[PDB]
RNA sequence: GGUGACCACGGGUGACGGGGAAUCAGGGUUCGAUUCCGGAGAGGGAGCCUGAGAAACGGCUACCACAUCCAAGGAAGGCAGCAGGCGCGCAAAUUACCCACUCCCGACCCGGGGAGGUAGUGACGAAAAAUAACAAUACAGGACUCUUUCGAGGCCCUGUAAUUGGAAUGAGUCCACUUUAAAUCCUUUAACGAGGAUCCAUUGGAGGGCAAGUCUGGUGCCAGCAGCCGCGGUAAUUCCAGCUCCAAUAGCGUAUAUUAAAGUUGCUGCAGUUAAAAAGCUCGUAGUUGGAUCUUGGGAGCGGGCGUCCCCGCCUUUACUUUGAAAAAAUUAGAGUGUUCAAAGCAGGCCCGAGCCGCCUGGAUACCGCAGCUAGGAAUAAUGGAAUAGGACCGCGGUUCUAUUUUGUUGGUUUUCGGAACUGAGGCCAUGAUUAAGAGGGACGGCCGGGGGCAUUCGUAUUGCGCCGCUAGAGGUGAAAUUCUUGGACCGGCGCAAGACGGACCAGAGCGAAAGCAUUUGCCAAGAAUGUUUUCAUUAAUCAAGAACGAAAGUCGGAGGUUCGAAGACGAUCAGAUACCGUCGUAGUUCCGACCAUAAACGAUGCCGACCGGCGAUGCGGCGGCGUUAUUCCCAUGACCCGCCGGGCAGCUUCCGGGAAACCAAAGUCUUUGGGUUCCGGGGGGAGUAUGGUUGCAAAGCUGAAACUUAAAGGAAUUGACGGAAGGG
RNA sequence: GAAGACGGUCGAACUUGACUAUCUAGAGGAAGUAAAAGUCGUAACAAGGUUUCCGUAGGUGAACCUGCGGAAGGAUCAUUA
RNA sequence: CGUAUGUUCAA
């Protein structure tokens, strides 16, 4: 068992740190490789250009064609796949756009059955895909 | 080896409480065994108990009421002060109605209460209830 | 149990609660101190000196007829082992395995049986320089105990 | 020399440090660039002048980077001050007004201050708080009483951009007034200003978790949704919509860091037989931990709160505990106080009559860890005093040294004087050593064991060979064939040679730290247990570093090579058969010497210690006891029988108790959670992989990540189904 | 008493080299992971049709096969004087 | 003696 000696703080300190490295909640937070891969690199949000299109099959059971655009990043230039929300908001992206850029809520995980998706659209040429999807604005049509 | 001769003891008596039995033999036998011993029979928890003498560490013969639900003893001795005590109670006793913490104080060897009367913190033994 | 073995054997001696003499011990405290002399200038131990008192003599325990330890009393005599005689029988063993292994260099459990022997040496003999028995710088020297003991 | 496993040195830091912030059972986790204090820097270094004070940058000099102007000779620069621009980004305001406040500098009541104040922008965040209210009619509905139960009357209450009706008000606009340095906003006021009071509340959701539809239309595993489980494949409670409803509300949704939830980092307080896990085993230094034992019944008054009880007492080690001092403010808790309430602020309140010198206040308090300092306590834990007495204490005799004094006309003092050393003889102390641990070491005694090493002996079998006999087959298999064979195979007999192996006896038996260990005899050293009124006296437990041993396979050198047999060859089998089957057969298997360090190295279960049920055995040791048998009688000793004790391998039973259960007398003595201590796990993968180090002849061993991916992987047990499983039909 | 100079000191900076940290290019090579409906076999799960698994070693398209020692987490808690 | 296999989702 564990020793419990009164002049055993060191021993109950040092093990304590050494296995704390062995949970990946602190290891992701405390090794700092997490934040150098981390294609936003510590940021909530990220802005980026539209690659390009593609269409992602989700995983069983399910059949469908999500939605997506490769965007690379414009502060480290890292490419990385976003998903498009809601129903005709695809169309509202043309190639070569600025899209504001946020997680998919798992922190680093993919979400629901896109397989390796981490990542969704917030809003496009600097416009919202809500106020677009919902009909306040336009693509800003030049 | 036998590095606690009242954790020894106290368990021994534990367990032959818990097994229904009137009298346990507690080996081998210290002062702080007998003062801890002493202040649970002053609170009626066990009953007369023999000291026997055999020219070496010495044994007892604890006579047991059947109103102990535990004696346990508290490793290593911590250094318990008065404003500390009251956390001591809420996690070694079942409620505050019943059940002590015995504490060896400058003051002598002593259950909680009486050391927050006497206002001496100390070194915790063990506790009972 | 043992320190050097899975062995938690308790055969022991159960010393009597009664220390005083018997009544039918003649032998004065002196003269029982006089016969432990000779024996120990005869060249016994302290251990085999207390034997041959209580198997043939009836002195049971030397410290209840002299109220001093044999050791004890060998040492006012100046008739003290210069080695401590435990100390001395772990080295007499030690030189014993190590004479077998040097003619048989296959006998891989001599060579662990000689390990703890050697352990235990180092351990008495800490024990022994801390009480200042032994000089603050004695070592154990493979090579060179031999003509120590035997 | 100094520093270091009590972590030095080196590296990292999305490191300025602290007061503090968030979260809150207790313990704790995380944050602290940021208004207060301390430090540091002014694009990067360096060097300086002046000055009390600077290694100053709204000082200078040089260099470096960048950059401006030029007539090309030169000259000039420093916003991490306030604005403002650009760039970077997910990410942050006005090139505004003022010295009135607060305070600072100066020769100074007078000047100045982008310090600071004021307004602007400001859904960072916090506080207060609209988006109606009422009355009647109406229609259901309760409601209150009576009555044919029905029914009826008035009355209270609710849903209706119901039918209305006129009351109220502030958002708004807008005189003055106040505010203020000047303004502003706020506060007040006059005017005006509400019916769809269109002066029109949103954001998310409506299968579950989780509050709210199985309404209607559209789509048809598409489009989409969905944090998770899941929804969608032509009647979708989940998509897209309409209607309705629900949650919070001037605020809600989402992303991301972090805290609780997480006893999912466990000191409190987790795990490690089977879910992830105890190192193959032992020794061992640091570390951690460590048996018992030294003044306790103690005059009370220190009662009757009656006691042969009491709170009270009076028969200078270290840790610890109690106390006192000093520990910035703000923040936090907290007292007072109608900011109108409130977050806030530190103000306010009484008395009108004279303010004759108005009075009456408040501007608390607590916490400030650790260390340090102070004064008590003396249990607990550690440590020390006499053993070659070099001992405590009391006086005694000497050999010495030095200041003051004890002689005030000097000096010599007649000096004495006390202290500090060395030294001799004494007396005296009850003279001075706790115990002998169901802790350990060692001695001895008789045993005991497939424990280890060397030598030796025997056994039959396998294989080969020689001779002899008879004979045509033998072998092998599911069947075969490869194969051996009248050159006589196989089989039978005799004999020889080699190398391996040690059957049966052989056991839920023994021994060893594990790995492992089995023919006889001899030799060598070792070992547990038991027995002991022997000895030592804490010498111990566990263990980072470190070290010895470590099956099999494998490797290196030498010897040997029967048997088996990776590889290989072949024959079968098969769709294929690089296999299972068969015939051969290399390495190896064997001995000696050097490596290797791994195994389901398993009891998948660390070690040492204590306690906790019963029963029959068993092996070792000892003790006791009818009887049987040999030892010819005796004696003891062996074989057997009946018990006991101790150490061990186990077994059965049990509602000890535990556990997810299987089960476990330990895997128990655990939310009633702490004997000591080592190793080690934190969802599944990626992966024991990469890479660096290290060891090795090699094979490899050890140490050992990350990116990324994933909503299960897994344990135990249940019911079914299945089985080229068994049993019965 | 100015310019100026020998020497000393502090010493930026520049060149060269060394060490170190991080990032990054790369023919080719060799992994891993994910992905509704690919090819070859059938290794594991029942005695999975050769019980399975561990260590080690060799071999073969691929799962794997074979030798030697081990384990039962086995398909046996048991086999009789 | 001797044989292997059974596209995706769906109660
Ligand atoms: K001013
Ligand atoms: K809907
Ligand atoms: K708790
Ligand atoms: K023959
Ligand atoms: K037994
Ligand atoms: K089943
Ligand atoms: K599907
Ligand atoms: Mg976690
Ligand atoms: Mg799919
Ligand atoms: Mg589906
Ligand atoms: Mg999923
Ligand atoms: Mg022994
Ligand atoms: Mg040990
Ligand atoms: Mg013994
Ligand atoms: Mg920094
Ligand atoms: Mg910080
Ligand atoms: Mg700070
Ligand atoms: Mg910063
Ligand atoms: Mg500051
Ligand atoms: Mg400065
Ligand atoms: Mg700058
Ligand atoms: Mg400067
Ligand atoms: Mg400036
Ligand atoms: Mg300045
Ligand atoms: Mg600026
Ligand atoms: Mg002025
Ligand atoms: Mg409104
Ligand atoms: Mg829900
Ligand atoms: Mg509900
Ligand atoms: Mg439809
Ligand atoms: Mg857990
Ligand atoms: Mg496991
Ligand atoms: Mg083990
Ligand atoms: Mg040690
Ligand atoms: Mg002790
Ligand atoms: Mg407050
Ligand atoms: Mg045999
Ligand atoms: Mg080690
Ligand atoms: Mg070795
Ligand atoms: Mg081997
Ligand atoms: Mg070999
Ligand atoms: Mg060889
Ligand atoms: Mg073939
Ligand atoms: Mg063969
Ligand atoms: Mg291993
Ligand atoms: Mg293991
Ligand atoms: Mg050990
Ligand atoms: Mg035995
Ligand atoms: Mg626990
Ligand atoms: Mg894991
Ligand atoms: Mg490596
Ligand atoms: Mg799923
Ligand atoms: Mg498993
Ligand atoms: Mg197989
Ligand atoms: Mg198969
Ligand atoms: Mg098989
Ligand atoms: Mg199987
Ligand atoms: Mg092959
Ligand atoms: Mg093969
Ligand atoms: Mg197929
Ligand atoms: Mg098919
Ligand atoms: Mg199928
Ligand atoms: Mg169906």
């Amino acid at each position: 068992g564990k020793c419990r000696g009164l002049r055993t703080a060191r021993k109950l300190r040092s093990h304590r740190r050494d296995q704390k490295w062995h949970d990946k909640q602190y290891k992701k937070a405390h090794l700092g490789t997490a934040l150098k891969a981390n294609p936003f690199g510590g940021a909530s949000h990220a802005k980026g250009i539209v690659l390009e299109k593609v269409g992602v099959e989700a995983k069983q059971p399910n059949s469908a064609i999500r939605k997506c655009v490769r965007v690379q990043l414009i502060k480290n230039g890292k490419k990385i796949t976003a998903f498009v929300p809601n129903d005709g908001c695809l169309n509202f992206i043309e190639e070569n756009d600025e899209v504001l850029v946020a997680g998919f809520g798992r922190k680093g995980h993919a979400v629901g059955d896109i397989p390796g998706v981490r990542f969704k659209v917030v809003k496009v040429a600097n416009v919202s895909l809500l106020a677009l999807y919902k009909g306040k604005k336009e693509r800003p049509r030049s | 080896v036998r590095m606690n001769v009242l954790a020894d003891a106290l368990k021994s008596i534990n367990n032959a409480e818990k097994r229904g039995k009137r009298q346990v033999l507690i080996r081998p036998c210290s002062k702080v065994i007998v003062r801890f011993l002493t202040v649970m029979m002053k609170h009626g928890y066990i009953g007369e108990f023999e000291i026997i003498d055999d020219h070496r560490a010495g044994k007892i013969v604890v006579n047991l009421t059947g109103r102990l639900n535990k004696c346990g003893v508290i490793s290593p001795r911590f250094d318990v002060q008065l404003k500390d005590l009251e956390k001591w109670q809420n996690n070694l006793l079942p409620s505050r109605q019943f059940g002590f913490i015995v504490l060896t104080t400058s003051a002598g060897i002593m259950d909680h209460e009486e050391a927050r009367r006497k206002h001496t913190g100390g070194k915790i033994l063990g506790f009972f209830f | 149990g043992r320190m050097h073995a899975p062995g938690k054997g308790l055969s022991q001696s159960a010393l009597p609660y009664r220390r005083s003499v018997p009544t039918w011990l003649k032998l004065t405290s002196d003269d029982v101190k006089e016969q432990i002399y000779k024996l120990a200038k005869k060249g016994l131990t302290p251990s085999q000196i207390g034997v041959i008192l209580r198997d043939s003599h009836g002195v049971a325990q030397v410290r209840f007829v002299t109220g001093n330890k044999i050791l004890r009393i060998l040492k006012s005599k100046g008739l003290a082992p210069d080695l401590p005689e435990d100390l001395y029988h772990l080295i007499k063993k030690a030189v014993a395995v190590r004479k077998h292994l040097e003619r048989n260099r296959k006998d891989k459990d001599a060579k662990f049986r000689l390990i703890l022997i050697e352990s235990r040496i180092h351990r008495l003999a800490r024990y022994y320089k801390t009480k200042r028995v032994l000089p603050p710088n004695w070592k154990y020297e493979s090579s060179t105990a031999s003509a120590l003991v035997a």
